[PDB]
């Protein structure tokens, strides 16, 4: 069965830097739009970042500028440089992944727990 | 297995479907202008049994998904036939289609020609396919061999045609197609809660290989067991990838052109209407059932493969002829041991049952065209002075050898193309059939064609046809680990790029020769091309509809619903197009 293996949680002050990754493992074809979730503690979910395929990332507005999001050609593995930490966006991170673009998000991740100050 | 047949649950359903068959046609045996409902019922069942149970069950298995694209395109073809070429047929007062081309060009050699060609395509493509699909099911449910099942399937069928099985073919008809369709919903059901869903029927495709690859000592190759690469794709590769879309596109239109529109039972079924707008109705209906056979028998044959591994997918030769009783491939038992060994105690006979009575009545509606074809327009233009008894001696015994020529014939279908039954019946097709449709185009629509053009385009077109038919049958096809010597300049290209030059070549010879010599007045062709449809004339030749009439609403009612039709069959299209799924290395 296909699963999802991420890492890259800690806790930094406010304006730092951190680094997270995923990686499937277990599959025999490419995905389609490997993206990233938010969610604070007890709350609802968001949206963070997007990368498909061919390389079109599609941010949020109450965030762009400060994240970036590369992941390498013909393979599985999304990476996430965030930059200049502030102590609002403490919450737990998921890991989407797509197989088609008419599909509705496939499989899910565990979670990451991050928080800041 | 085989013996999963034997309890008491399900003898007793075989046995009481044949009894009610058999009662209602000895009841409709004591005591015309038909409807909508019967007609689409009578043309989605035409070729089903071993067009739909066998060849695209087994080629889905095989090769991939690609096989599906063909119902979509034969349901554009069935929209043509009603609104094109029925009231061609209706407006020049003809049956059938050499009746149609003696009162167009005259003589006495184009309609003998045309039937000695549908007795040999009769005989190559639906007689000798329908006995061995029946010697298949009979072997895997019971477990007796060839020669113990083909005399049971034609002791069957005989007792079938005395009790009247000719007769009432409209109500068992319509019962065969809903209990078939009924029952072919509930096996798709339990197959996909088996693999596990949608995505996991994806993810265990790739994986289904046979665990004996090795010989005594001749280790087989890599690429000889596993999936394609392209299993998930519609339109492949044009030069290098099977069932090409160039080829996928065109020569499935040249070869259902001829097949959907210049049969015999076909139009003969749809020219039985009452009005004008039964035809169209019965034309809807039908191309709506035909978008089911994608889901319904294409793709539990990817889940037979994905079970049954060893038997499905065997490779290697001492270990193939045991299963199922050829050393080249195995793939045409897929569904048959999905029905065996998937369902529960009481609908595994009656899926049997409707197999076999379905594969019945189409053996006795070719008994008895064939039967016609050959006393009528053959034999009778010899003697000319036969009497009643003489005739009906002769057509009882031409039947016997028909039935002794394809027995003889049927050890060739079950080991040609690698072991697939889709590629024999496309590639006999393909050699035999496109020399017929451009003359039947030209003769409709251009006006000019004469006598002397057609017959010299029909013999040129066998030639080529014949040349390449008997190359392929004494060389053979080849195989994964040794090719074939085959000659590779007549020999190299796919079967379905065959068909647009042969029809090419057949339209430019007939178009050549008939620009060279004298034309016919239109005098004699009132009536019987495109452009003179509305003449007023008359002209010196050489319960029944016939007046093509209808009300001016349900006109506008079955404009609009073969608008919505065609725009449904474009978005399925659309869809399996535009999202498949690639592989990484
Ligand atoms: C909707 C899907 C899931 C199934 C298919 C249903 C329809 C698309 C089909 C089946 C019922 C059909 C209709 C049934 C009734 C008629 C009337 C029939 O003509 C008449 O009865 C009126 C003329 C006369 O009586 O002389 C012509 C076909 C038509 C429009 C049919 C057109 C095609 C229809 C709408």
């Amino acid at each position: 069965q296909v699963q999802l293996q991420e890492s890259g949680g800690g806790l930094v002050q406010a304006g730092g830097s951190l680094r997270l990754s995923c990686a499937a493992s277990g599959t025999i074809f490419v995905f389609d739009k490997m993206g990233w979730y938010r969610q604070a503690p007890g709350k609802e979910r968001e949206f963070v970042a997007t990368i498909s395929r061919g390389g079109s990332t599609n941010y949020a507005d109450s965030v762009k500028g400060r994240f970036t999001i590369s992941r390498d050609n013909a393979k599985n593995t999304v990476y996430l440089q965030m930059n200049s930490l502030k102590p609002e966006d403490t919450a737990v991170y998921y890991c989407a992944v797509r197989y088609t673009p008419w599909r509705r998000y496939s499989y899910w991740g565990q979670g990451t727990q991050v928080t800041v100050s | 297995t085989h013996e999963l047949i034997r309890n008491a649950a399900d003898i007793s359903v075989i046995v009481i479907y044949f009894l009610l068959v058999m009662a209602v046609g000895l009841w409709s045996m004591f005591k015309r202008s038909m409807v909508w409902w019967p007609i689409g019922a009578s043309l989605f069942a035409s070729n089903i049994g071993s067009g739909h149970f066998i060849g695209l069950a087994g080629t889905g298995a095989a090769s991939g998904l690609a096989v599906g694209g063909f119902e979509w395109n034969a349901l554009v073809l069935l929209l043509v036939l009603g609104w094109v070429f029925v009231p061609i047929y209706i407006k020049a007062g003809v049956v059938t289609m050499p009746e149609y081309l003696r009162k167009r060009f005259g003589g006495q050699r184009i309609q003998v020609y045309l039937s000695v060609l549908s007795l040999f395509l009769y005989i190559f493509t639906k007689i000798s396919v329908d006995i061995f699909s029946g010697a298949i099911f009979i072997n895997l449910a019971l477990g007796w061999n060839l020669y113990l099942s083909i005399i049971l399937l034609l002791a069957i069928t005989a007792l079938y045609t005395i009790t009247g099985g000719l007769a009432a073919v409209i109500y068992t008809d319509t019962l065969q197609t809903l209990i078939m369709l009924i029952g072919a919903l509930i096996l798709m059901g339990f197959a996909f809660h088996e693999v596990g869903g949608y995505d996991a029927f994806m993810e265990k495709y790739m994986k289904a290989i046979p665990t004996i690859v090795s010989d005594g000592n001749t280790t087989f190759q890599e690429k000889c067991y596993t999936p394609r690469a392209d299993s998930f794709h519609i339109f492949r590769d044009p030069l290098t990838g099977d069932l090409p879309w160039p080829g996928f596109i065109f020569g499935l239109t040249i070869l259902a052109l001829w097949y959907w529109c210049t049969d015999q039972v076909i139009v003969q079924r749809c020219l039985a209407a009452k009005n004008m707008s039964h035809v169209k109705g019965g034309c809807i209906l039908a191309g709506y059932l035909k978008l089911l056979p994608m889901f319904i028998m294409v793709m539990p044959g990817m889940i037979s493969r994905i079970l049954f591994p060893d038997k499905v997918a065997c490779v290697v030769p001492s270990e193939c002829e045991k299963y199922c009783g050829t050393k080249v491939g195995c793939t045409n038992i897929a569904y048959p041991t999905l029905v065996v060994e998937l369902m529960p105690n009481g609908l595994r006979g009656l899926m049997l049952a409707v197999m076999l009575a379905a594969l019945m009545s189409s053996l006795t509606s070719i008994f008895n065209s064939a039967s016609t074809l050959f006393t009528m327009d053959i034999y009778a233009k010899v003697r000319k002075r036969a009497s009643e008894k003489e005739l009906m001696i002769v057509g009882r015994l031409f039947v016997l050898f028909l039935v002794v020529v394809s027995i003889a014939w049927i050890p060739i279908v079950q080991s040609a193309q690698s072991g697939q039954l889709f590629d024999y019946i496309q590639s006999v097709s393909s050699y035999l059939a496109p020399p017929v449709a451009a003359v039947f185009l030209l003769a409709i629509f251009w006006k000019r064609v004469n006598e002397q053009g057609a017959f010299w385009g029909l013999i040129l077109g066998l030639l080529l046809g014949l040349s390449r038919l008997i190359l392929e049958f004494a060389y053979g096809t080849g195989s994964c680990m040794e090719p074939s010597n085959c000659p590779t300049i007549i020999c190299g290209v796919h079967y379905l790029y065959f068909a647009i030059i042969l029809f090419a070549i057949s339209g430019i010879v007939t178009v050549v020769v008939s620009l060279l010599t004298k034309p016919i007045p239109d005098v004699h062709l009132y009536r019987l091309c495109w452009s003179l449809r509305n003449s007023k004339e008359e002209r010196i030749d050489l319960m029944k509809m016939t007046d093509t009439s209808e009300k001016p609403l349900w006109r506008t009612v079955l404009n609009i619903n073969a608008i919505l039709l065609l725009a449904v069959a474009i978005f399925c299209h659309a869809y399996f197009a535009s999202n498949s799924l690639e592989v990484l290395f």
